[PDB]
């Protein structure tokens, strides 16, 4: 497993797109949900300047084959999925082949449905701690770049989803740092508050537990 | 060489205030001295490495201020190293911590700058902003506690100058017109911007770094004033012209 | 209750009733392989667990089932070619280990493991062929696999033979055979669009077909992005533009590829260009997507994008 390299970090959070076209593939790979999703929707910021920066952000992102699969998970109408866990919420009060098995919007609610039982299992517990709250879908390693991507996008959609909250419970999965750090590399404003979040919780190391 | 560095440090010079710094780190006996100068050295090199913004460049601001808050916190990891139980560095930490807590706000205000561009709204039919609504108003109360913490350092001296005193007011004011200028042009610009037009008769400025950092508080207030109401709060120049003020700030030393 | 009670009866009586020896069972088992019968059924059991749904169930099966008939791929290399002649009977290397292994891979994850079971069924009539193809086309319905395997930046040969097994395995049944569940068809072009192996099987498939419903819904994109002629040729014969409206936000096309696609809906707006402008509702975005794809690569396009520029009303201040 690789991460996100420092000076990617920098280029996604300055915005400056001349030294984000010159990533490596792989990094742009990483890289993607957020530059798709500031490209296909509305630029909410409706500058001359900002027109020809989504310019030439659209040039590297169109080479590579899987942004469309982004694009298709963009398409999936979000305003149904918000009651749906709304509904999910009030109830409570192979998942791989699942995974390959259904459709984006399936596939959007499965993510989902993992997300809020593991952030449901850190708010009921006080210090439990899992090491694996849940062996799950993002245990294997084959299809842990969807997910992440699927999770990046089920994060920067809706409000429900909390980013202190997302983070504290990516700790509870046994792969949940990769997503996480990738997960920030997507929304670098939030460096800050996610770092407050996990510095906030757990005092001393433990003897080094969980 | 230490009155010439610290008459520079007092007059903005941090380059050579830095040199200075530099050259006096074999010249002392104890440790904390030590401490001292190195703490010393560190925050006039931050200082100088704040010099860099040129002119509307949030990228380079970024990279300015990040270099900056490195060499600034450790200044700070030197300087705590040199307190004493007999005279401590209290008003000194505290001043520090303070201008750390002022410069890593006004990074994380300049990522919210850039997360306008990035990051786009939400799918919906203040609201149908994203998430840079609740970013400008944890960025608010950010600077407002700045604003605070300002205040209770400037009651908790009581042994300052007039111009220490002036120069601890000065920061509050730069934080207050930073909160400020997030309220009137992004939160609520209704409720807010009323005949707020500061009587400049007078401008009895003891100090030029007094001088510049009202000038720009002016500036500032003008331009916010300006555009009050003339966009959406969702806006491209509401980011341009509060994300330029930050740099408006900073270029004074 | 029913349960606390139940429960805490369960743990405060602590009865086993009837409840280092991995080699034991194993060297008490080797022999009946090679020299008896209906031990084989163990073997089936032990096999059906790979179908299990649970991750760890076929771990432990891999796990036990590379020991006993004795670096992934050096384990495949080992443990396939080396461990394959005759330990058996000829009875247990037939469609009853190869039904179990073929439900299998259907729900395996791990990829190099499917390449090898891929190339076990390679290397070793009619039904048999059948199955085969109707898990092969069940394996390619799932583009994850292929997408982690096959990458055009990270040329592995055990992506090449899995490719060449598979092209080998087609050609058998192409020449067994010469409406006919049509996705198998479907399954082998979009296999085949990967490119040759870094082999002769690869122009066979490739000449069979194209004679010098049936296949668009989705297909053009991946059969575009791939690197081969004959594919884009076979892409561009046969298409009306509303495909081309629907496949011009599609991405990962390379710079040939665009060029073709971008002078063909050239000279598709040449043709008619009001039922394609009044099908499609987005200008600026529209124009926006075709002016960043000329100028990302090459042009191809200079005239008719500033036709259907001029048709949209422009943008009225600079």
């Amino acid at each position: 497993l690789q991460f996100v390299s420092p000076f990617a970090f920098e280029a996604m959070q300055k915005v400056d797109v001349v030294c984000l076209a010159s990533l490596s593939d792989p990094e742009l790979r990483l890289l993607l949900p957020c530059l798709v999703r500031m490209a296909l929707c509305a630029p909410a910021d409706q500058s001359q300047s900002w027109a020809q920066d989504k310019k030439l952000i659209l040039r590297l992102l169109s080479g590579v084959e899987a942004v469309n699969s982004i694009v298709a998970l963009l398409s999936v109408d979000f305003h149904a999925l918000e009651q749906d866990a709304s509904k999910e919420q009030q109830l409570r009060h192979g998942l791989t082949l699942e995974f390959e098995h259904s459709d984006s919007p399936r596939r959007l609610r499965l993510v989902l449905s993992e997300l809020l039982a593991i952030m449901n299992k850190v708010s009921e517990s006080n210090g439990e701690f899992f090491f694996k709250s849940s062996e799950l879908f993002e245990s294997p390693v084959y299809l842990e770049e969807a997910a992440d991507v699927l999770c990046i996008l089920q994060a920067e959609l809706p409000s429900l989803l909390p980013i202190v909250d997302v983070a504290e419970a990516l700790l509870h999965v046994r792969n949940g740092a990769w997503f996480l750090c990738l997960l920030v590399a997507n929304v670098p404003d939030s460096f800050n508050e996610v770092c407050r979040g996990l510095i906030k919780n757990g005092e001393r190391q433990d003897e080094e537990s969980l | 060489v230490y009155r010439i560095a610290r008459q520079a440090s007092r007059m903005g010079n941090h380059d050579m205030a830095k040199e200075l710094y530099q050259s006096l780190l074999t010249q002392v006996a104890s440790e904390h001295f030590y401490f001292w100068l190195n703490s010393l050295k560190e925050f006039s090199h931050a200082e100088q490495c704040l010099t860099g913004l040129q002119e509307e460049n949030y990228s380079s601001a970024l990279s300015c201020i990040a270099e900056s808050l490195k060499f600034y916190h450790k200044g700070i990891a030197s300087l705590t190293a040199a307190s004493t139980p007999l005279n401590p560095l209290s008003f000194q930490c505290e001043f520090v911590k303070l201008r750390i807590d002022l410069l890593q706000a006004f990074s994380q205000l300049i990522c919210t700058c850039n997360s306008l561009k990035t990051s786009p709204p939400p799918a919906i039919a203040l609201q149908r902003c994203g998430r840079i609504s609740n970013q400008m108003k944890q960025s608010m109360e950010e600077f407002r506690s700045l604003a605070s913490r300002y205040g209770d350092l400037y009651q908790a001296s009581f042994d300052a100058d007039s111009a220490t005193l002036r120069n601890v007011e000065l920061q509050q004011q730069s934080c207050l017109l930073i909160s400020h200028a997030i309220e009137a042009l992004i939160l609520d610009p209704e409720s807010a911007s009323f005949q707020e037009y500061g009587s400049t008769g007078t401008a009895h400025a003891d100090s030029e770094y007094e001088r510049r950092m009202m000038s720009v508080y002016n500036h500032v207030l003008e331009e916010v004033e300006s555009l009050n109401r003339k966009y959406t709060p969702v806006s491209y120049m509401h980011t341009a012209c509060l994300c330029n003020a930050i740099i408006a700030l900073l270029k004074v030393p | 209750h029913i349960l606390d009670q139940v429960k805490s009866l369960n743990q405060s009586l602590r009865l086993g009733h009837l409840l280092q020896l991995l080699g034991r069972l194993q060297d008490l088992l080797l022999g009946p392989k090679a020299d008896e019968q209906t031990t084989c059924e163990v073997l089936d059991y032990f096999l059906r667990r790979l179908g299990s749904s649970q991750v760890a169930s076929r771990v432990l099966a891999m796990k036990g089932l590379s020991l006993v008939l004795s670096t992934d791929v050096l384990q495949g290399y080992q443990w396939l070619l080396r461990d394959l002649p005759r330990l058996p009977l000829f009875d247990s290397v037939r469609s009853t280990t190869a039904l179990a292994l073929q439900q299998a891979i259907h729900m395996e994850t791990d990829p190099q493991t499917i390449s090898a079971y891929l190339i076990y069924l390679s290397q070793h009539q009619a039904q048999h062929s059948d199955l085969a193809l109707d898990v092969a086309r069940l394996v390619v319905e799932r583009s994850t696999i292929m997408s982690h395997l096959f990458s055009k930046l990270s040329p592995s040969a055990a992506s090449d033979a899995v490719l060449s097994a598979l092209l080998s395995i087609f050609s058998r049944y192409v020449r067994r055979m010469r409406t006919m569940h049509i996705l198998v068809v479907h399954a082998m072009v979009i296999l085949l669009t990967l490119g040759p192996p870094r082999d002769s099987e690869f122009q066979a498939l490739l000449d069979i077909w194209f004679p010098e419903l049936l296949l668009p819904d989705w297909l053009k994109l991946r059969m575009i992005r791939s690197e081969v002629l004959r594919l884009v040729d076979a892409a561009l014969q046969d298409l009306e533009p509303q495909q081309l409206l629907l496949f011009v936000q599609s991405f990962g096309i390379p710079v040939s590829s665009m060029s073709k696609l971008l002078q063909f809906l050239d000279q598709a707006v040449a043709h008619d260009p009001q039922t394609l402008e009044q099908n499609i509702m987005d200008k600026n975005y529209m124009a926006h997507l075709v002016e960043v794809q000329h100028e990302r690569g090459a042009s191809g396009g200079q005239t008719f994008h500033s036709l259907l520029t001029a048709s949209l009303p422009p943008r009225r201040d600079s």
